[PDB]
């Protein structure tokens, strides 16, 4: 929300290198340098198919969240919507975009 | 007792106690608002008013307020009650002034979003009520 005068959902892909950086190292990156371990760490990850500038906040916070703890490989993906689905509270259809 | 049976839950299968409240905050969040105006005849203004060297001022500034409060003690003097009288004139009045430069820059639509911002207006406002009668 620094950069954001409200909501507005989504925000554009070129000031997510600085959003990244500006996070503390236990949760974000380290002090290293952002070129090794970003880069390939945020291109690697899933994210979902959105638009070149337009990505919403829980597509971003959920990244975040599953890269924290027991990130898991690609393909399995759908493992953790089911244990969403059928562990966590009720998804109230939030989790349509999530899936991707 | 409560320890145990207080968290008794056993939906555990997969997940830890650490993903038993990141993941439901995650499900249920929602962006604040920064109420950003670009406004250039006032934006300097703006800027002033949020800037971090405003309020590492403006703390050191409140808290001899009530140094100043914590000083006034039985049959004191009569000049010393007078500094006292002129401490807090001072006091309010620059209180005021901060609080009518802060509205300017933060509007009066927004001035009621913060509980603490629109706190401090009534603060001004009362200080003011009974600035005749001492005198």
């Amino acid at each position: 929300s620094e950069y954001d005068p409200e909501a507005k959902g989504r925000i554009k892909h070129l000031d997510v290198v600085t959003l990244l950086r500006r996070i503390q190292p236990p949760l974000g990156f380290g002090k290293l340098c952002p070129h090794r371990v970003a880069c390939k760490r945020l291109v690697a990850m899933n994210m979902p198919l959105n638009s070149d500038g337009t990505v919403m906040f829980n597509a971003t916070l959920f990244a975040l969240v599953r890269t924290a703890l027991k990130i898991k490989t690609e393909g399995n993906l759908e493992q953790a919507n089911e244990e969403l689905r059928a562990v966590i509270k009720k998804i109230w259809k939030k989790t349509s975009m999530k899936l991707l | 007792t409560f320890q145990e049976q207080g968290e008794k839950e056993y939906k555990n299968c997969e997940l830890d106690k650490n993903q038993r409240q990141c993941v439901e905050y995650a499900l249920k969040a929602r962006p604040l608002r920064r109420y950003i105006p670009k406004n250039p005849y006032q934006y300097k203004f703006w800027y002033v008013v949020n800037s971090s060297p405003f309020e590492y001022m403006m703390f050191v500034l409140i808290m001899l307020n009530t140094l100043c409060l914590a000083m006034q003690h039985y049959e004191q003097s009569k000049m010393f009650n007078d500094a006292m009288d002129i401490l807090n004139m001072v006091f309010t009045g620059v209180f005021t002034v901060e609080m009518v430069l802060k509205v300017i820059a933060f509007k009066p639509k927004g001035y009621f979003s913060d509980a603490w911002n629109t706190f401090d207006s009534l603060i001004v406002i009362g200080s003011i009520i009974d600035v005749a009668l001492s005198e």
